[PDB]
RNA sequence: UGGUGGCGAUAGCGAAGAGGUCACACCCGUUCCCAUACCGAACACGGAAGUUAAGCUCUUCAGCGCCGAUGGUAGUCGGGGGUUUCCCCCUGUGAGAGUAGGACGCCGCCAA
RNA sequence: AGUCUUGGAGGUAGAGCACUGAUUGGACUAGGGGCCCCUACCGGGUUACCGAAUUCAGUCAAACUCCGAAUGCCAAUGACU
C-alpha cells in the first residue's frame, strides 16, 4: 500500500520557496512557468495587483508545433512571451521558475526570452 | 440451475461472506477501535478473514489469535456456517455427479452404438484422405489372379525420381523372368509389384493409373533379400535356400511368389540349374510367380515353357545408367 | 544507472542438473545448478518419497 | 524478461477478475524490493563492514550504501555516524531479474525448505524474511564464503490488504 | 476546466457519490539532456497502449476542529466605610468558559 | 500640561487545561508481588496486594498559559481650557 504525494504538491511547496523572496511589482513583473505532461504555459503577473499583463501556451494558434512538450516548442513559447511583452510596452520581467531546475524546457524558455529581448 | 438446493447454496456462501466484510468493516470504521489494529485493513490467515492487531493490545480483543492476527468471536459463526455450506455444497454436486452417472447410464445402447458408427467413419474417410492425399486410383480387384498396374511408380520412391511401368501378369503367362544384368530396375519391379498387391489387398489406393488391375491373392510369398555382408555370402544363399524350401512347402494357384536372383551366392551354373527347376517346380501349381536373374540359362526360359514370359531392364549404354523401364517380352542382354 | 560504480549486468542461462534452464540477468555469464524450483520436491506437489515415508507408526507388530 | 510477459498476461488479468477491480490498474503491483544487512557487529571487527558489501555489489549490480549509526548505544558500544549494515533498492528490470534468481535457484537450493512463513505478511500488504544463510544462491562464492549471516529482504507492494499481497505472491510462485 | 494571488481553518481533518471526448494528472522506456552517498524511487528526456481508482474538480453531513454572540458573573480606575492576614457600598468599565448561532469557503487576473 | 477622539505595544488581576508540572475518584489495563500444581523461572487459576498506559469526571500552579481586563505609556488628527 506504498503511496507517494502527487509531483504537483512538491511543485506548489518548491514554488512557494521560491516566491518568499522574490515578487512581481510595477515596471518588474514575473514571468511564471508551469510544466504539463502535454503543454507548458507562460505567464506574466503583477503581485502587488494580482494582475496577468501577458499570457502563452502550446496551444495558441500562431507559432505552433506539433512537438508539444520539447525544446524547441519551449523556445518557440518564449519568443512568442516576448514579442507580447514587447507589443505591451512593460519593458522589463523577472524570472519565476514554478519549483523546476533550470536545466531543460524552463532554460529553453528563458533562453528564448533574452534572446528575443526580455531583459531579467 | 442444477437444484435449487444448490443455488441456496451459493446464495448464503456470497450473503455470509458480505455479512463477514461489512462486519468486519464495520469494526474497521469504528475510530474508537482503530487505535488498537495495526490497520483498517481486511487480513486473511488460515483460511479466515481476520483483523491486523498490535502485539501489546493483547487483552483489550474478543477473538481467537492467530498468530498478532485476530478473528473476532462474531465471525466465528459466520465462517463455521460458511464451512457448513461448502460440505453442502460438495454434498450436493457429488449427488448431482451420481444423477449425471444415472442419465448415462440410461443411455448405454445409444452412446456405444454411436462409437461404433463413428468409428467407422472416422476408418472410412481416413482412408478415403489417404487415397486422394497420394493422388491414387481403384484397382480393379479381381479372383482371377489377374494383375494390370498401368504405369505402375514404386511407392516408397519421389512421384518425380520414379519410373512408370506396365506390369501384367496371370492371364496369357502365370509366370514372368526378368533377366539381364543386375541393374537397379529388376529388384524395384519386384518390390513394385508385391507393394501395390499389398496396398490393393487392404483397399487401398495404389501408385497406378485408371483402369489398373490387381489379384485377390490366398497368399504372398517373397524371397527378396539383400546380399548382407561378404562374411556370410553361404549365409546368403543357405537363408535363401531356407526361405525357397518353406515358399515351396505353403505355395499354391492361388498365391502371388516374388523370386530376387533365385540361386545367386553359388557356382553360376548350379544356381541356373537350381533356380530353374525350382520355377518349374512353382509353376505347375499355377501360381502367380515374377522372378529375377542374372543367368544367361534363364533367357531361354520363358522362351521353351508355354505360360512364361520373358522380360528385362532397359539399360543406356550411352550414359552408363538404367533407365528402369520395363521391357516385357525382350530378354535382357549382356554388355559388359 | 552510475557509470562504473556497478558491475556490467549479463543475460546467463541458468542450468540445472535435470536439465531445466532458466535465464535471468546476472553478473555471471552462466550459472550452474543442480536444484532448480522443479528439481525441489516441495515444488513438485506431493514429493512420492516423503508422502510415502511420512506414514505414522503401527507399533511395528508385523513380527 | 521471462517475468514481465507471464504477470501482465497472467497475474494482473485473472487477479483483477478475481477480485472485481474498478480499474485496470488497480491491480495490486509490487514497487520494490529491499534488501538490508542489520549488522552492528562492526563494533568488533571493523572491517566487517566491508563484508556483505563486496557480496551485495554480485548478488546485484546495485552498490548498496553504508548506513550510519542515527542513534548512539552504551549496551551495544555505538556512536552516532558510525558505519552498521548496507542497504539495496531494487526497481525496475533489477527487481525482476532478483525474484526469478531467488524462486528459481534459492528456495529450492535450501536444504529444508518446507512451507515458508505465512506469518510475514506486514498487515499492511508487505512481506519480510531474514535469511540466516550467506551462501543461498550461487552468486555468493561458497569458496570465497567466510562468514554466515544472510540477508533482510524486504518486498514491498502496492497491495492495501494482505490478503491480495498473498494471493498476488502465491500466484506470482510464491510457495507457501 | 487549468494556471495564478488576497482574505484569520466561518477555508482546515473526517465519510459517501459523479466527472476526463478536451484540459490536469496517473502511465510507458532511458538512445538522447540530467540524476541517484545505491535506484528513471525523485528530477529530467519524448509520447500517448489504457484509467478514472488515486491527485484534482461538483455535490452532500455539524461527526474532530474553527469563528462566535446578548445578558449575567469575576476583576477593576476613582470616591467612601468597617469587625481590617480581609470585607462592603456608589459612578464607570468590564473578562475567560459556558451557551444561542455560523460554517463542509468568498473574491481578483489570464487561457481554453 | 489637562481632557473629548482614535490606533497602537504589551500578557498584570481574572479565568483556564489548549502546553510543562502536582493531584482526587471511577471504568479498563500491559506488567510486578503473594497460595501454589506439577515444574527446563516453561505452562497456568485466582486475586480489589500493587499497578505503567488509555478513558470519564473533578482540583492547583511567582518562575504553565488556548485566553485576557480595568489602569498606566506613545503619538495624531478635529476641539476647549
Amino acid at each position: 500500500m506504498i503511496t507517494k504525494t502527487s509531483k504537483n504538491a512538491a511543485r506548489l511547496k518548491r514554488h512557494a520557496r521560491v516566491r518568499a523572496k522574490l515578487s512581481g511589482t510595477a515596471e518588474r513583473p514575473r514571468l511564471n512557468v508551469f510544466r504539463s505532461n502535454k503543454h507548458i504555459y507562460a505567464q506574466i503577473i503583477d503581485d502587488v495587483n494580482g494582475v496577468t499583463l501577458a499570457s502563452a501556451s502550446t496551444l495558441d494558434k500562431d507559432l505552433n508545433v506539433e512537438s508539444t512538450g520539447d525544446t524547441s516548442a519551449a523556445t518557440k513559447v518564449g519568443e512568442l512571451v516576448a514579442k507580447r511583452a514587447a507589443e505591451k510596452g512593460i519593458s522589463d520581467v523577472v524570472f519565476d521558475r514554478g519549483g523546476y531546475l533550470y536545466h531543460g524546457r524552463v532554460k529553453a524558455l528563458a533562453d528564448a526570452a533574452r534572446e528575443a529581448g526580455l531583459k531579467f | 440451475h442444477a437444484s435449487e438446493t444448490l443455488r441456496g447454496i451459493r446464495t448464503q456462501l456470497r450473503t455470509l461472506e458480505s455479512r463477514v466484510r461489512d462486519r468486519l468493516e464495520s469494526m474497521l470504521r469504528s475510530s474508537s477501535a482503530s487505535k488498537m489494529l495495526s490497520d483498517t485493513i481486511v487480513t486473511i490467515r488460515n483460511d479466515r478473514f481476520v483483523i491486523p492487531v498490535k502485539q501489546e493490545y493483547r487483552s483489550s480483543y474478543g477473538g481467537i489469535v492467530h498468530d498478532l492476527f485476530i478473528e473476532p468471536q462474531a465471525i466465528v459463526d459466520m465462517n463455521n456456517s460458511l464451512q457448513q455450506a461448502k460440505v453442502k455444497e460438495k454434498q450436493e454436486i457429488e449427488r448431482i455427479l451420481r444423477v449425471l452417472t444415472e442419465k448415462t447410464a440410461e443411455y448405454t445402447e445409444e452412446l456405444f452404438l454411436d462409437l461404433q458408427v463413428l468409428q467407422t467413419l472416422d476408418f472410412i474417410f481416413a482412408k478415403a484422405r489417404y487415397a486422394k492425399a497420394v493422388k491414387a486410383t481403384k484397382p480393379i480387384m479381381n479372383d482371377t489372379g489377374f494383375i494390370r498396374l498401368k504405369k505402375a511408380r514404386h511407392p516408397l520412391l519421389p512421384p518425380d525420381q520414379v519410373v512408370a511401368n506396365d506390369i501384367e501378369l496371370g492371364r496369357d503367362f502365370s509366370t514372368i523372368v526378368i533377366t539381364g544384368p543386375n541393374t537397379g530396375g529388376k529388384t524395384v519391379t519386384l518390390k513394385t509389384l508385391g507393394l501395390l498387391t499389398l496396398m490393393a489387398q487392404s483397399g487401398l489406393h495404389i501408385p497406378a493409373d485408371e483402369g489398373s488391375e490387381a489379384a485377390v491373392f490366398e497368399h504372398v510369398f517373397a524371397d527378396i533379400g539383400d546380399e548382407q555382408s561378404i562374411e556370410q555370402s553361404l549365409s546368403t544363399f543357405s537363408s535363401h535356400m531356407v526361405n525357397i524350401v518353406g515358399i515351396l512347402e505353403q505355395v499354391n494357384e492361388n498365391s502371388l511368389v516374388l523370386f530376387d536372383e533365385l540361386g545367386a551366392g553359388t557356382d553360376p551354373q548350379e544356381g541356373a540349374a537350381l533356380a530353374m527347376s525350382i520355377l518349374d517346380d512353382v509353376h505347375r501349381t499355377n501360381a502367380r510367380v515374377l522372378a529375377t536373374t542374372h543367368y544367361p540359362e534363364l533367357k531361354a526360359y520363358g522362351y521353351n515353357r508355354e505360360g512364361v514370359m520373358n522380360a528385362s531392364v532397359e539399360f543406356d549404354i550411352e550414359t552408363l545408367s538404367p533407365t528402369y523401364k520395363l521391357l516385357i517380352g525382350v530378354p535382357g542382354r549382356s554388355n559388359a | 544507472m552510475k557509470a562504473g560504480i556497478h558491475p556490467n549486468f549479463k543475460k546467463a542461462t541458468v542450468k540445472c542438473a535435470c536439465g531445466n534452464e532458466f535465464e535471468t540477468g546476472s553478473v555471471k555469464e552462466e550459472v550452474r545448478v543442480e536444484i532448480c524450483s522443479e528439481c525441489h520436491p516441495f515444488y513438485t506437489g506431493r514429493q512420492k518419497f516423503a508422502s510415502a515415508d511420512g506414514r505414522v507408526d503401527r507399533f511395528n507388530k508385523k513380527y | 524478461n521471462r517475468l514481465k510477459e507471464k504477470y501482465n498476461k497472467e497475474i494482473a488479468p485473472a487477479l483483477m477478475t478475481k477480485f472485481n477491480y474498478d480499474s485496470v490498474m488497480q491491480v495490486p503491483k509490487i514497487e520494490k524490493i529491499v534488501i538490508n544487512m542489520g549488522v552492528g557487529d562492526a563494533v568488533q571487527n571493523a572491517k566487517a563492514i566491508d563484508s556483505a558489501v563486496e557480496e551485495l555489489t554480485f548478488i546485484a549490480g546495485q552498490k548498496p550504501v553504508v548506513t550510519r549509526a542515527k542513534k548512539s548505544i552504551a549496551g551495544f558500544r555505538l556512536r552516532e555516524g558510525m558505519p552498521i549494515g548496507a542497504k539495496v533498492t531494487l526497481r525496475g528490470e533489477r527487481m525482476y531479474d532478483f525474484l526469478d534468481k531467488l524462486i528459481s535457484v534459492s528456495l529450492p537450493r535450501v536444504r529444508d525448505f518446507r512451507g515458508v512463513s505465512k506469518k510475514s505478511f506486514d498487515g499492511r500488504g508487505n512481506y519480510t524474511l531474514g535469511i540466516k544463510e550467506q551462501l543461498i544462491f550461487p552468486e555468493i562464492d561458497y569458496d570465497k564464503v567466510t562468514k554466515v549471516r544472510g540477508m533482510d529482504i524486504v518486498i514491498v507492494t502496492t497491495a492495501n490488504t494482505d490478503e491480495e499481497a498473498r494471493e498476488l505472491l502465491t500466484q506470482v510462485g510464491m510457495p507457501f
